[PDB]
């Protein structure tokens, strides 16, 4: 098959800055009857991909002027002048010249923006499910940026390890931020065996880590 | 026309002639 | 408006069967040829399967040849396909798309899972908002869908009303090999007594459906 690479894989953007990404395929994309059939996607989180190019450079009929495709040969390039907040997400080039249709890796297209801090909240066990046999502490991080933050999980100040998930949002569509949820899972044993549940947050917004907890038995 | 004066998508794989 | 609407997805076996369908409205359904392309997992896009107007010719990608064919009904602007002996790489999102090479219009997915796990309705339970939320400030509430398969649950706030502040997380696979997902939304510390908070937890899989109350506890 024609293998299209992608670059860079992610792309962080200030936001109205341009941004450019890259589409090398390993064979020239003219098919017999002349014509290049090069196709560039965004795909938006739990959507189905949005056409935005067609044939190397036609624009569809929905698609904003800040996106325009180009290019030759072997190497295709889209092209966001001025990027927006609503253009996080994945973009895709994809090639119909020659059998079959392939697709590129898919390039990531991330806002840079100023530092925010994520708020905290814990949540204890709900008692209904106490009464089943098992109970998860929920610890929730809203609204930071950058992606990257800590969560350490303490039981009466007992670091705690291997016995939680993590779960991150997409980047928002909106003000550019994360939300990050942590779930500490517990036997109901373990959990009545114990009195004060804390999770600590590191991250760059915040000066000195956070720390949120409660003691089992209404608090 | 540099190339064909209509398009002609490929929708189905080349299968090129071999033979008498 | 041309309208992919696509359906038939869900839970299977190693080796069984499943059938994607689509319906189309709005354009000459017999004027296009069609095209199913699947997504893996956190994946990328890979095509699958292209289909003539009249259903005379169909060609697939190899991985899936003599395991899927494709069909279509053009009186009842239906385009179906029958994914049979299906493997655990043949898990994903299925799209069904109009016109190859163009991919102009695109259904909405539906997601196909191989697994040997069955099916079960998840539990809903509060999270209940922190006593000790501020005055005049910001107070979390949220509702933990737990131990569910296969994907996907939806989770909706006051059937729709309550939309701006939600964020509802992606599933987590457990190491029990079921899903987990939290559903969360920031209000008003103000409206905790006043509005009342339902999160609607659907689960079309196993048929669930749950209108959960979150509630100041005491
Ligand atoms: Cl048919």
């Amino acid at each position: 098959d024609v293998v299209l690479t992608q670059s860079p894989l992610s792309l962080p953007v200030i936001l109205g800055q341009p941004a450019s990404i890259s589409c090398r395929s390993s064979q020239s994309l003219v098919y017999s009857d002349g014509r290049t059939y090069l196709n560039w996607f965004q795909q938006r989180p739990g959507q189905s991909p949005r056409r935005l190019i067609y044939k190397i450079s036609k624009r569809d009929s929905g698609v904003p002027e800040r996106f325009s495709g180009s290019g030759s040969g072997t190497d295709f390039t889209l092209e966001i002048s001025r990027v927006e907040a609503e253009d996080v997400g994945i973009y895709y080039c994809m090639q119909g010249s020659h059998w079959p249709v392939t697709f590129g890796q898919g390039t990531k297209v991330e806002i840079k923006r100023t530092v925010a801090a994520p708020s905290v909240f814990i949540f204890p066990p709900s008692d209904e499910q106490l009464k089943s046999g098992t109970a998860s502490v929920v610890c929730l991080l809203n609204n930071f940026y950058p992606r990257e933050a800590k969560v350490q999980w303490k039981v009466d100040n007992a670091l705690q390890s291997g016995n939680s998930q993590e779960s991150v949002t997409e980047q928002d569509s909106k003000d550019s931020t994360y939300s990050l949820s942590s779930t500490l899972t517990l036997s109901k044993a373990d959990y009545e065996k114990h009195k004060v549940y804390a999770c600590e947050v590191t991250h760059q917004g915040l000066s000195s880590p956070v720390t949120k907890s409660f003691n089992r038995g209404e608090c | 026309a540099t190339g064909r004066t209509h398009s002609s998508p490929p929708r189905a794989p080349s299968s090129p002639g071999r033979s008498r | 408006q041309v309208q992919l609407v696509e359906s038939g997805g869900g839970l299977v076996k190693p080796g069984g069967s499943l059938r994607l369908s689509c319906v189309s409205s709005g354009f000459t359904f017999s004027n296009y040829w069609m095209s199913w392309v699947r997504q893996a997992p956190g994946g990328g896009l890979e095509w699958v399967a292209n289909i003539n107007q009249d259903g005379s010719e169909k060609y697939y990608v190899d991985s899936v040849k003599g395991r899927f064919t494709s069909s279509r009904d053009n009186t009842k602007n239906s385009l179906f396909l029958q994914l049979n002996s299906l493997r655990a790489e043949d898990t994903g999102i299925y799209y069904c798309t109009r016109d190859p090479p163009y991919f102009d219009n695109w259904g909405q997915g539906t997601l196909v899972t191989v697994s040997s796990a069955s099916t079960k309705g998840p539990s809903v339970f509060p999270l209940a908002p922190s006593s000790k939320s501020t005055s005049g400030g910001t107070a979390a509430l949220g509702c933990l869908v737990k131990d569910y398969f296969p994907e996907p649950v939806t989770v909706s706030w006051n059937s729709g009303a309550l939309t701006s502040g939600v964020h509802t997380f992606p599933a987590v696979l457990q190491s029990s090999g079921l899903y987990s997902l939290s559903s969360v939304v920031t209000v008003p510390s103000s409206s905790l007594g006043t509005q009342t908070y339902i999160c609607n937890v659907n689960h079309k899989p196993s048929n669930t459906k749950v209108d959960k109350k979150v509630e100041p506890k005491s």
